């Protein structure tokens, strides 16, 4: 009942958008379900090649997607043969013809969905979330993140209660907007109901 | 085939290919060793032959 | 090329084996980086089996001391070759000639110490060119051994690499063709060197929903050492039969059944169409169906009106020809689905072979070998910029700077005699590039061609562009834009008359030497020096491999 | 009271090179200034060459394409050599795209608003075959000197050439007597250049001499 | 006369989108009739919050969509030819107005 | 007369002794023994024979 | 583009009386020689003086 | 590694490359990066210098000065082959070797290698600096002749220098000093060999 | 330094 979206208040100042186009108000749905199936599908298609964050950037009569993971050569797939079929059927989704482009991120424990999922990862596996949860923390602090809180919710070690627990590393300023913060939410489907993980890790400056 | 796999495989005058340049290949088959079996070594020839 | 050779050089080339000598003179039909065919002429052509021939060059691939053997087409489209000539030039060749090293603009003066006792100094203008840039091969191997505890694994299922390690392999552990890889990355997966890692309560935990026991016992990848750079051109994969194919090794096994089922395909249309280019050539005469031809489908050129001539018994025979191409091309696609899918029979113990083919491009540094062809060998010793090198008083900066003090007491006299003689040959070129830039006629080419060809006493040459009609001398001067190339037997060669008066055709100083500016200070040179042109090689004594 | 250079006539004798001229000077400032000019133009001078290519179906340099009788290194190479004007940008991306037996030229590159060739009968490549087509991204940018590849590529498609940004091949000056003015003992300094076209030859001079009065900033007033 | 009409949403970014088709349209045409202000529409949303009940709850949310003009001056085709290849503008819809 | 890919770039040859006999195939050592070793020919004459 | 590597002179080790000895740094690969080669030829004679 | 000749060198220094100068210092580059605290465990400081970061090139001009080492040519016959020399860091891959350096060695270039050797412990830079450094055997130990002799270029630029023409430029002028006729020499007012009376002291 | 100066003030 509290605590406004980090990524949310922050886009217009320190971090840009996720879809960067300019369409009128006729085809502004069409344009944006059509950004809803190609972040569905793909990562429905990259669910294990830890992708974190995806750039849909349309010039019109054009569509430029980019893929951010810590995996590279499982996103290119068959040297290019893997995105030359997402080729033929991103192109079909969206109607429009498809100019796959790939970036990367060189440390994964600094980016804040490739910590949420790697829980996810864990949660679903029978591993003790106190020292799962206390992994990613101690991964981030020796990685150059000058501070990270994570937090897991849900009714974890298969209890009864939902307990829940947050535990923090540095500094975290979410009030401060000229602070940077990288945070994205995870889920874990156990037989337990659903542990879903948030995690915060913040950087510096404008 | 044990024999001629051997004389083939490992002798003192089948010898392996230097492949870097037409040259090299053109003057490495038109060869005239005295050395090998029925011959010398560095250490017994003189100055003679 | 070289500039000054001996005429040697297309024995040396063609008598080898590494261009692609035609076999039956004709007409090309296609070129390609790939392939070439040729389609044979009439009058040396088989009556059955209709023929027309196709070359597969052998592409990048390594060689025994790790060069790159290379073949290149050299002819146009439309072209018309003869019996026992070169179509694809090799490795260190060029037309059918035999070019083993570059041919450089050089100059004999002690240049500041720099060249002291046998050493050399090239300008940035040669290394700007790309122009020693030799290309390099490395194979690096991986076996897959059976050992205790269970086999190995290739799979990039892997522990600590943080992603940034590898950041280069896909979903099956090896590297990609077309990765450019640093010194210490990791090309293929292995996790392998298995002592003992110590287990918590939450690794514990792993055999619940894993259903991993331990994770084996330790947890280390095969990662690889440092010191050379690349980027992989070709990736083989061979399994031992029994063993299961992962995801690679079968897309490796389409990839060639793929382009073996293209090529066999290729070849039964290629050989159809010279077929039924020779049911249209004999059908020119005899029966002849201007419109008829074309209005039934083509597999049927046989049954048109026609009696009992040799006309339909060759017919005859090019439909035994054509059923037996039917024939052979089912038992050969059967037989090729057999030798892609079968296994290998390997060492005792190996699960499967990864092959990575590493390509260097190692350009020149200071501390390479360079060396004419007389024995005046030397490490390079100072890469200078352009603007340091000696120039003349028409702009031109000298390339090389030698050392005049190798000669008298290492009795080479003969590259001073080469020197000069490529200086001549290059005055020819010059002057022809000067004769075509400015954009004139055929009829002052010839005339300059021709007192440049025959310029001599009784020489075996005789050649005459009277018979070349107007086509060719403006390709023949399109090729010899560059210097022209000049023959000097061993025994029987140019006097120095000869080069004198070769020097005299061109506009250069009769002694062959240039007076030359300084590029430091900027004022003469006294006492004028030697400049030409020298046919220098670079020899695979690298700075890089001893080091 | 030296009489100071001025310069009085740009033939441009043909369309690559020209012949500046510069006039009067005092005897002794002929070799220096013409030493010192040509040392500046052929050191550094902004150049507008190429960075990276990337044809569509190629992985790597090494490989060979589907109908085109040069590998993809030598197509590499007469890229290297293509001669470029920008005007407006630091880096810009031009396209090229042909298809058809014959050659592909240099003029068949997608033009933009402000990039211009200056050779535009440069070969390429040569297609052979009807349908058998090259479609490749080249990038452009601006630069001084030489920049090559192992000193400076993120996916596996892109293929870095070297860059050499440079546009002048060959300055030669020569100093010569001067009769214009009746005062004897003067020199005229005429420098013979040599670009490739990208550059203007009075912008060549004119970037030399601030590039040389920029150097003797250290200790001048 | 000839109009080219400019729609953005990053404003920061329009302001060097137009200035990239000002030195387009200045080395060719060298009259151009300024980057005008054109004023921005601001669309403005409320959104409950809440999957549910207590309608106090909302949150506002608005689109600053930016205008630009151009206007080149002179039919000369010099513009046109080389705007017709470089626009720019990735993201930033461009439009002629005529 | 000339072939075609000689009339591409005809190298300039001086010299001045006519030649009478031309340079033979190089690798004829080399194939002509090892066509002398495998060659269906009996009166054990040919290498295996 | 334009931005090349200013230098200064770093010291000036005058060594004893009428001798001085003025260290510049840092040039470009090239200019050196060329800033050497003009002050040197300027001094040698341009300078003007009396004798 | 192969050799190359640097004649800007002194005889007591030779040039050494960086990749070289990293790969034989290491220890040296460890104990100093553990002393201004950089770092903390060994651990780091060959991450360190195995991705070579921008700090570790002054840790090496700081190792390097005043340690000799041992140059030594392959077929060494008399104790002239192996001369100790002080570091100057080299820009590529081959041993700049001071050329009348070279007449002692055997060594030419025509391909030569040598190798480089580091005294560790203190006693042996010592003996490196005091009985084996390159200005100490300035005479061959067989008698007494010099071995620092000039060899091949430096001979020929004396003998053109040092000698005399009937006629010059400038011929049977009269010179205030040894100055000023090096002035007369390079503004292009007498030749490099012409006679004349100088004033020298 | 200022000679040569003042010879490239009609240049730059
Ligand atoms: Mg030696």
């Amino acid at each position: 009942g509290q605590k406004v979206h980090p990524n949310g208040i922050r886009l217009g100042i320190v971090k840009p958008w996720n879809s960067t186009w300019f369409a009128n108000t006729k085809e502004f749905a069409d344009n944006l379900d059509s950004d809803f199936k190609v972040r569905q599908y793909l990562t429905k298609e990259l669910a294990k090649a830890s992708v974190s964050r995806i750039v849909i950037e349309r010039p019109a009569k054009s569509i430029r997607v980019t893929i951010h993971t810590a995996r590279p050569g499982i996103v290119i797939g068959k040297k290019g043969e893997d995105v030359e079929k997402l080729r033929k059927v991103v192109a079909d989704i969206a109607g429009v013809p498809a100019q796959i482009n790939i970036a990367e991120v060189r440390k994964p424990e600094l980016d804040a969905k490739l910590v949420a999922d790697s829980i996810t990862s864990q949660l679903e596996r029978r591993v003790m979330f106190r020292r799962a949860m206390k992994r990613a923390v101690q991964n981030a602090m020796r990685l150059g993140a000058k501070g990270i809180k994570v937090e897991v919710s849900g009714r974890l070690g298969g209890a009864e209660i939902a307990r829940t627990e947050w535990y923090r590393e540095g500094r975290v300023p979410l009030h401060t907007l000229r602070a940077d913060i990288d945070y994205n939410t995870s889920e874990a489907h156990t037989t337990y109901g659903v542990i879903g993980v948030k995690v915060w890790i913040f950087k510096g400056e404008i | 085939s044990a024999a001629v796999k051997e004389f083939f495989g490992s002798s003192q005058l089948s010898q392996f290919m230097d492949q870097n340049n037409p040259l090299s290949e053109i003057t490495h088959k038109r060869r005239i060793s005295a050395l090998g079996p029925g011959g010398l070594t560095r250490e017994r020839a003189g100055f003679e032959v | 090329k070289p500039l000054v050779g001996t005429g040697m050089e297309r024995a040396v080339a063609v008598d080898s084996g590494v261009t692609a000598v035609a076999k039956r003179g004709g007409v090309v039909q296609y070129v390609d980086a790939s392939r070439i065919v040729i389609k044979v002429n009439e009058d040396e052509m088989y009556p059955g089996e209709a023929g027309i021939d196709i070359y597969n060059l052998t592409k990048y691939t390594r060689s025994n001391q790790n060069t790159c053997i290379n073949q290149m087409p050299c002819v146009s489209l439309g072209e018309p070759v003869e019996r026992g000539d070169v179509l694809a030039d090799g490795p260190s060749t060029d037309l059918g000639e035999l070019a083993l090293g570059q041919n450089m603009r050089v100059a004999f003066m002690p240049w500041n110490g720099y060249n002291f006792e046998d050493s050399i100094l090239v300008s940035e203008r040669v290394v700007q060119e790309d122009r020693f840039t030799t290309i390099h091969i490395q194979e690096l191997a991986c076996v897959s051994r059976d050992t205790k505890l269970g086999p190995e694994e290739i799979t990039a299922d892997i522990p600590n690499v943080g992603e940034a390690a590898l950041s280069k392999l896909d979903e099956s552990g090896i590297v990609y063709i077309g990765a450019e890889v640093t010194g210490g990355d990791i090309l293929v997966g292995k996790v392998t060197p298995k002592g003992e890692t110590q287990l918590t309560p939450e690794e514990k935990l792993l055999r619940a929903i894993f259903g991993e026991k331990a994770s084996d016992v330790k947890d280390s990848s095969l990662r690889v050492p440092n010191g050379v750079s690349g980027t992989v051109i070709d990736v083989q994969v061979f399994t031992r039969d029994g063993v299961e194919k992962d995801k690679r090794a079968l897309e490796i096994e389409e990839m060639q059944l793929k382009q073996a089922k293209k090529d066999l395909s290729e070849e039964l249309q290629i050989l159809e169409a010279g077929l039924f280019s020779r049911i249209r050539a004999v059908l020119v005469a005899g029966g002849v169906e201007a419109e008829k031809l074309d209005k039934l489908p083509r597999d049927r050129w046989l049954e048109l009106g026609l009696t009992d001539e040799e006309k339909q018994n060759q017919l005859e025979q090019l439909a035994e020809q054509y059923d037996e191409l039917k024939h052979e091309f089912e038992k050969k696609l059967e037989a090729k689905r057999r030798k892609i899918t079968q296994g290998d029979d390997l060492a005792p113990g190996v699960l499967k072979i990864v092959k990575v083919y590493l390509a260097v491009k190692r350009r020149i540094q200071p501390g390479d070998k360079m060396a004419g062809r007389h024995g005046n060998k030397g490490v390079i010793s100072k890469i200078n910029p352009i603007e340091d090198m000696p120039y003349d008083e028409n702009g031109t900066p000298v390339d090389i700077v030698l050392n005049p003090l190798g000669v008298p007491s290492r009795m080479n006299i003969g590259q001073i005699l080469e020197t000069h003689l490529g200086m001549a040959a290059k005055g020819i070129g010059d002057k022809i590039n000067a004769m075509l830039k400015q954009q004139q006629e055929v009829a002052k080419l010839r005339e300059f061609i021709q007192r440049a060809y025959d310029l001599g006493a009784d020489v075996r040459q005789k050649v005459d562009l009277s018979t070349f009609s107007d086509e060719e001398v403006m390709r023949l001067a399109e090729n010899l834009r560059k210097g022209m190339p000049i023959a000097t037997p061993v025994f029987d060669g140019a006097k120095e008359a000869e080069i004198k008066e070769l020097l005299k055709l061109g506009d250069l100083p009769t002694s062959g030497q240039i007076r030359l500016y300084d590029g430091r200070t900027g004022e003469q040179f006294e006492r004028p020096v030697t400049v030409g042109y020298m046919y220098m090689l670079k020899l695979n004594h690298l700075v890089d491999d001893k080091m | 009271e030296f009489l100071k250079p001025r310069l009085v006539d740009i033939e441009q004798v043909s369309s690559t090179h020209a012949k500046v001229t510069l006039e009067p000077l005092e005897r002794g400032f002929g070799h220096t200034l013409g030493n010192a000019l040509r040392r500046i133009l052929l050191s550094s001078m902004p150049g507008c060459a190429v960075t990276e290519v990337e044809i569509d179906g190629v992985l790597h340099e090494y490989s060979t394409k589907e109908g085109v009788q040069e590998d993809i290194l030598e197509i590499l190479l007469n890229l290297k050599g293509l001669a470029v004007r920008v005007q407006g940008k630091d880096e810009v991306i031009l396209t090229l795209n042909k298809s058809g037996i014959g050659p592909v030229t240099a003029a068949d590159i997608t033009h933009d608003g402000d990039v211009e060739i200056v050779k535009p009968q440069h070969v390429i490549c040569h297609l052979t075959d009807e349908n058998a087509s090259i479609s490749m991204r080249i990038k452009v940018q601006r630069g001084r000197g030489y920049v090559p590849a192992s000193t400076r590529e993120r996916p596996i498609g892109r293929l870095l050439v070297d860059a050499c940004y440079s546009p002048v091949e060959r300055i030669a000056y020569n100093v010569e007597a001067a009769r214009v003015e009746q005062r004897t003992d003067l020199d005229k300094l005429v420098i013979e250049m040599e670009t490739n076209g990208t550059i203007d030859p009075e912008e060549a001079i004119r970037r030399a001499a601030t590039i040389l009065a920029e150097q003797l900033e250290a200790f001048v007033d | 006369r000839i109009r080219i009409r400019l729609k953005a949403f990053d404003h920061r970014l329009i302001d060097q989108a137009t200035a990239e088709i000002v030195e387009t349209a200045k080395r060719t045409g060298a009259q151009v009739r300024g980057p005008i202000p054109l004023p921005t529409r601001k669309e403005r949303f409320t959104v409950l919050i809440s999957p549910h009940v207590n309608k106090d709850a909302r949150d506002q949310y608005e689109i600053r969509t930016h205008l630009r003009l151009v206007d080149i001056v002179e039919p000369t085709e010099k513009t046109v030819d080389a705007l017709m290849r470089l626009d720019l503008a990735a993201g930033v819809d461009v439009q002629i107005s005529l | 007369v000339y072939s075609y890919t000689e009339k591409k770039r005809i190298r300039k040859d001086f010299g001045k002794r006519p030649q009478v006999l031309d340079v033979p195939y190089l690798l004829s050592i080399q194939l002509d023994s090892f066509q002398k070793f495998i060659e269906q020919d009996p009166e054990g004459q040919y290498g295996l024979e | 583009v334009t931005e090349f590597l200013k230098p200064r002179l770093v010291d000036i080790e005058q060594v004893s009386s009428t001798h001085a000895k003025v260290t510049l740094e840092p040039l470009e690969r090239g200019f050196g020689h060329t800033l050497g080669n003009a002050l040197r030829r300027i001094l040698l004679s341009s300078m003007p003086g009396c004798a | 590694s192969v050799i190359t000749v640097g004649p800007y060198l002194r005889l007591h220094q030779c040039g050494l490359p960086k990749k070289m100068a990293l790969e034989l210092f290491k220890p040296f580059i460890y104990g100093k990066l553990e002393l201004r605290g950089l770092a903390t465990t060994i651990k780091a400081a060959k991450k360190m210098v195995e991705r070579e970061e921008a700090v570790v090139w002054d840790i090496l001009d700081e190792v390097i000065r005043e340690h000799p080492v041992l140059l030594n040519r392959a077929p060494t016959l008399h104790r002239l082959g192996i001369q100790a020399f002080e570091p100057v860091l080299i820009e590529g891959k081959a041993i700049q070797l001071h050329p009348l350096v070279c007449a002692a060695y055997n060594a030419d270039f025509d391909g030569d290698q040598m190798a480089v050797h580091v005294p560790l412990t203190l006693e042996a830079q010592l003996e490196a600096r005091a009985l084996m450094m390159s200005t100490n055997n300035i005479l061959s130990p067989a008698n007494g002749e010099p071995i620092i002799v000039p060899s091949q270029d430096v001979v020929l630029g004396l003998y053109y220098m040092t000698r005399d023409c009937v006629n010059a430029k400038g011929e049977g002028m009269v010179l205030t000093g040894p100055k000023e006729a090096e002035r007369l020499y390079r503004s292009g007012l007498a030749s490099l060999h012409a006679r004349v009376k100088v004033r020298i002291t």
